[PDB]
């Protein structure tokens, strides 16, 4: 029917990565709320039992390069999608987050 | 009225580990009975503000979310640039 | 301890490294560090230029399944000037020419073709036996459990039979001889297998501690159970990261000789040699292969050596690799 | 010494040694089989491992934490493929024999084979006859060509990712920090290393980068472009940055006076260079000057990354026989990418490195590829000691070369404390990190 936005926020909170996605492309208020980048926040922050480093400067910089949702899609899903059991460490973020920011630089003129 | 009665049912079993299991049995009945009146009852915890009760009727809605294509969540509730779009930018779901 | 006394104190360094890492790479739940394994490995690379007479180089015999096997050939005695590529697939001059097909051990898991435990075995036995050698890479565990290595092994034996510059001069044919090392000799025996079953004649079968199991726990396992380098419980870890899922030691791949194998009567099978070390976890495993091909109707040498541990034949420093190198050149030669 | 039956296996043990070794690993066990699964976890995935080869360095970091060669590859083809490498084989002779009457012939006769001939080897055939006819007569786009090299062949990704983590882990610890890039190109490989120390643990350092390129009307100003473009990125990512281009012909018209350094320890400095300094060969004594400023600027590391072949013998069939087996390798790898205009691109940008390889002479010829043998000596002479690399960079570049490059066999070996990238059993490109000998 219709919901709310902090209404999508919660529904919508509780369906992981792929799922998430999948919602992204049904309705217009939820692309809008599955646009939100906390949701995506959270998944990314799943595939990891130690990142290492504070949060607060890892929000800011991965909204800064183009967002977690780009981070997930270009660069998480081919190194999660032979074998989604082993869970990403230091390696994988180093290795998705430069190359995140390589594409960045790419995009600057 | 029904919802107030329901969230009485739940919160008195709630002041009423191995509980969990038969509390989430309890609660497949309940979100049976609340079938129907449930995405109202996500208007009557906004009423209220509840916590666990929200939780936990989401969770439901989530649990069914999962795993159907683009028109069976639309069939569920009842619910071309902008759809190429969506497609091409998520498309590793559908590949 | 109790392994010190009974091997050198080289050997003893190498496999207990080899142990140590490989307990560091196992992970309980039944995957594998494939990337760390990687890079512990020692490796080297093929070379056209004759070292101590022999010479190397790598052949890409698939590419779908990225199949390589290396090969290696004593040195052109009639030219002086190193080999070109051109000369590297000449016709080889004689009336007899063995061809040996090697499978290297590792448990179903480990090493490589490349490994410089294998290249230098593969020299060593071009060097005595006065053959040429192909080292074949077949795929690894759990990655890539089974059927994969006995596949890559018929497509390393249909190239290698193919070959018109391998053929002899005596008879038009070519005259191969399957060897294989722990799980490799296990290969062995399940090519022949189907070597038996096609129009290949196979002409020997080498075996040097073949890796093959069950159920059933003998007393060489109790008895001898975290002595010598091994234990059981990394030796039930790799049947299980091998065999299917859902399966028992039972499985045929496991042992040859279970109610659900099959049966070697009326059956055409090479010669086997097969060597079984004495103070081996699975020793009585190896000897019940031996009684089974004898008690199948079939052609077999068994060597028991008493006092030998699992690799004594990847150092040239003791009697068992002499006396093993000597049979396999008596048997090859013959 | 070492032990010589073990040295043949690859480890490097001293004879003398032995017992402690074997001590160390009787006391390993003990550990193993008192802090179990868990610890032996920390072992595995919190743990960086050097240098495989010396038994007693790992075995000590481990109780600590606790507590010419010719390589030759014959991918199927057919026997065309022999009378192409016959003919080859008969012009470069033939040229070289002063004949000059049958090498035109032979040329023409290898223009007739390789219209027949298919694959890889047609390609091969067609850009060193090119090489091989204008040679006859000599003795009778750069932008977009070295861009798209990035998208299509794994090589340049592989220099940077694994030259940056060398970077990256010499510079912790400081808070000044300045890399002085002699490959400054496009500067690709600075974007991916900025995010790193913004991440970085204590704090970002105030990262200063000077580049260095050849000269042109508008290089000159595209170095200056390019760092508009990366003050622009420090900034979204709150890094101190500062930057200065320069132009110039070679680099052996440098010095350390016009380099601009402050005090070594005020600001830590990190030579970069790849695929550079084969360029430098051609000039009589450029390597050992570029070598003794780079000793003057006393850096903490200097990443090399150099192709694994013998280009550079004083002998005209010997080059020409080892590039022929390169080069068929470097066709081998690209014969299964799919069709693009990236790929069409890469040909044209290797058919100027053949072309350059054979047909010219002198300071003309820049492709005199060096072993990494070759190239460890001249280093050591300098005064620069190896600086070995981990297996976080190992693993790295493993998942590397499974987000762009998915059923083509390429891999990644250890050896000497450097990384190799290979096309099966056959290396290609080296990667080696060194610091000043003390
Ligand atoms: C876990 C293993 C694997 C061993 C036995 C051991 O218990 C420890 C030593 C291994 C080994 C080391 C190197 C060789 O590849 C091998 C065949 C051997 O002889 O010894 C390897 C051998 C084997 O493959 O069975």
């Amino acid at each position: 029917s219709n919901l709310d936005e902090n209404l999508v926020y919660e529904v919508l909170k509780h369906v992981d990565a792929k799922t998430l996605a999948m919602s992204s492309c049904v309705s217009k208020i939820w692309h809008k709320t599955a646009q939100d980048e906390r949701l995506w926040e959270l998944i990314c922050t799943r595939h990891w039992t130690n990142i290492g480093c504070g949060q607060n400067q890892l929000r800011s910089v991965v909204l800064a390069l183009g967002g977690f949702r780009r981070l997930h899609s270009l660069y998480l899903w081919p190194l999660s999608k032979p074998n989604p059991r082993a869970r990403f460490g230091k390696d994988e973020l180093k290795l998705t987050l430069s190359l995140l920011s390589i594409r960045y630089y790419e995009k600057m003129s | 009225s029904k919802i107030l009665s329901k969230v009485i049912e739940y919160c008195k079993r709630h002041v009423e580990g191995s509980s969990d299991e038969d509390l989430k049995t309890w609660d497949s009945e309940f979100i049976k009975v609340d079938q129907g009146t449930l995405f109202d009852l996500i208007l009557a915890a906004n009423y209220l503000n509840i916590k666990g009760l929200l939780d936990l009727t989401c969770q439901t809605v989530a649990d069914m979310i999962k795993g159907k294509t683009p028109e069976e969540i639309r069939k569920t509730f009842n619910i071309p640039e902008e759809e190429e779009e969506v497609r091409r930018e998520n498309q590793w779901a559908f590949e | 301890i109790e392994s010190r006394t009974v091997v050198p104190l080289n050997t003893w360094v190498l496999i207990s490294n080899f142990k140590v890492a490989y307990n560091i790479l196992r992970r309980p739940d039944g995957t594998f560090n494939r990337h760390l394994a990687e890079y512990l490995d020692r490796k080297v690379t093929a070379n056209a230029n004759p070292v101590d007479g022999v010479f190397s180089f790598d052949v890409l015999i698939d590419r779908r399944i990225n199949l390589l096997s290396r090969v290696y050939r004593p040195a052109y005695a009639d030219q002086e000037q190193p080999p070109s590529i051109l000369d590297l697939e000449k016709p080889v001059d004689g009336d007899i020419v063995p061809v040996i097909l090697f499978f290297h051990g590792g448990s179903f898991a480990h090493s490589s073709a490349n490994s410089a435990i294998y290249d230098t075995l593969c020299r060593r036995l071009v060097g005595l036996c006065k053959c040429v050698v192909v080292s074949v890479n077949y795929r690894r565990a759990p990655e890539n459990p089974y059927p994969c290595a006995y596949d890559d092994g018929w497509i390393a034996l249909n190239w290698v039979n193919s070959r018109s510059w391998l053929k002899s001069k005596k008879d038009s044919k070519v005259h191969i001889f399957l060897a294989g090392d722990s799980s490799g000799g296990n290969i062995a025996h399940n090519v022949a297998l189907r070597a038996g079953e096609s129009g290949i004649d196979v002409l020997g079968n080498i075996l040097l501690n073949p890796m093959f199991g069950g159920n059933e726990r003998t007393e060489s396992e109790k008895s001898l159970d975290g002595k010598y380098f091994v234990t059981v419980r990394d030796r039930d870890w790799y049947w299980k990261a091998f065999l299917p899922e859902g399966e028992d030691r039972e499985h045929p791949a496991c042992n040859p000789f279970s109610p659900r194998g099959k049966s070697l009567e009326g059956v055409s099978f090479p010669k086997s040699l097969v060597v079984v070390a004495g103070l081996d976890l699975i020793r009585d495993w190896q000897l019940a292969y031996a009684e089974g091909l004898k008690k199948a109707g079939q052609e077999v040498k068994l060597m028991h050596l008493e006092k030998a541990t699992v690799g004594f034949y990847l150092l040239p420093n003791n009697n068992h690799f002499h006396n093993v190198m000597d049979e396999i050149s008596a048997f090859v030669n013959a | 010494m070492d032990d010589e039956l073990l040295a043949v296996l690859g480890y490097k043990v001293r004879s003398s040694e032995m017992a402690e070794v074997a001590l160390k690993l009787e006391q390993l066990e003990t550990m193993m089989s008192n802090v179990q699964e868990d610890g032996l976890s920390h072992l595995a995935t919190d743990t960086v491992h050097y240098n495989p080869s010396e038994l007693y360095s790992w075995l000590d970091n481990m109780l600590s934490e606790l507590n010419s060669t010719r390589s030759v590859i014959l991918v199927d083809s057919q026997e065309n493929g022999v009378r192409l490498v016959h003919a080859l084989m008969a012009c470069a002779e033939a040229i070289q024999q002063n004949n000059l009457t049958l090498a035109e012939a032979l040329v023409k006769q290898i223009g007739c084979l390789a219209v027949s001939q298919a694959g890889a080897m047609r390609k091969v055939a067609t850009y060193f006859a090119e090489a091989l006819a204008r040679r006859i007569y000599r003795l009778s786009l750069s932008d977009t060509l070295q861009m798209h090299f990035y998208e299509t062949c794994p090589y340049l990704k592989f220099a940077h990712f694994t030259a940056n983590q060398a970077i990256l882990e010499a510079f912790e610890g400081k808070k000044r920090v300045h890399v002085i890039d002699f490959s400054m190109n496009q500067g690709l490989q600075w974007p991916a290393l900025m995010q790193a120390l913004a991440l970085r643990e204590g704090g970002p350092p105030t990262f200063r980068l000077t580049g260095i390129g050849p000269p042109a009307p508008d290089n000159s100003d595209h170095l200056h472009e390019v760092g508009c473009k990366l003050a622009q990125l420090a900034e979204a990512i709150h890094v101190e940055f500062e930057y200065r281009g320069f132009v110039a012909n070679s680099l052996a018209d440098l010095d350390a006076s016009m380099l601009e350094l402050r005090p070594s320890d005020t600001e830590a400095v990190a030579v970069n260079s790849v695929f550079e300094l084969h360029k430098l060969l051609g000039r009589p004594g450029g390597i050992e000057k570029v070598l003794g400023v780079v000793k003057q600027i006393k850096p903490v590391i200097f990443t090399v990354v150099e192709q694994e072949s013998n280009h550079n013998g004083p002998v005209f069939l010997d080059r020409f026989t080892e590039s022929l087996h390169y080069y068929s390798t470097l066709f081998d790898s690209l014969e299964g990418v799919p069709n693009s205009q990236d790929k069409v691109m890469s040909e044209v940008y290797l058919g100027k490195q053949i072309c350059n390889l054979v047909a010219c002479e002198g300071p003309d010829r820049v492709e005199r590829h060096e072993t990494l043998s070759q190239w460890g000596n001249r280093f050591g002479s300098s005064g620069l000691a190896p600086a070995h690399l981990g297996s976080n960079a190992f693993k790295q570049a493993s998942m590397l070369l499974s987000v762009f490059n998915s059923g083509q066999g390429y891999r990644v070996e250890e050896s000497n404390g450097c990384l190799m990238l290979g096309w099966h059993t056959r290396p290609l490109i080296t990667t080696s990190a060194w610091k000043l000998s003390t």
